[PDB]
């Protein structure tokens, strides 16, 4: 009975064929790799509130 | 019009530099400054 080690190692092969089937089988997802570099948050502006314009005559 | 005046003129454009005036942090511009003249003007009177 010791050939079961050796028909393991040398029909290993099929690994390959499993590994296509599952991956075949698998859902799949991937990413939008995100940016680096908000390192400068920016305010608004210098912003004065005032009336608007009045209609004058 | 008078110094005390003021007067407005409404513009705008479809190229994307005027598209993109939607949010603006600052708007600076110069202009040249022109002369606006008054012509003439018959006041039709039926009479004299």
């Amino acid at each position: 009975a010791s050939l079961i080690y050796r028909q393991l190692l040398t029909n290993s092969y099929s690994v390959d064929l499993y590994d296509e089937i599952e991956q075949i089988g698998s859902g799949k997802t991937q990413n939008v790799t995100i940016n680096p570099g908000p390192f400068a948050q920016t305010r608004y502006a210098p912003v004065n509130w005032d009336h608007g314009e009045i209609n004058d005559s | 019009i008078k110094e005390n005046s003021y007067v407005y003129v409404d513009y705008w454009d479809d190229s994307k530099a005027f598209r993109n005036i939607v949010y603006v942090r600052s708007l600076a511009a110069n202009l040249n400054s022109v002369r606006c003249t008054g012509g003439s003007y018959h006041f039709s009177l039926p009479v004299g």
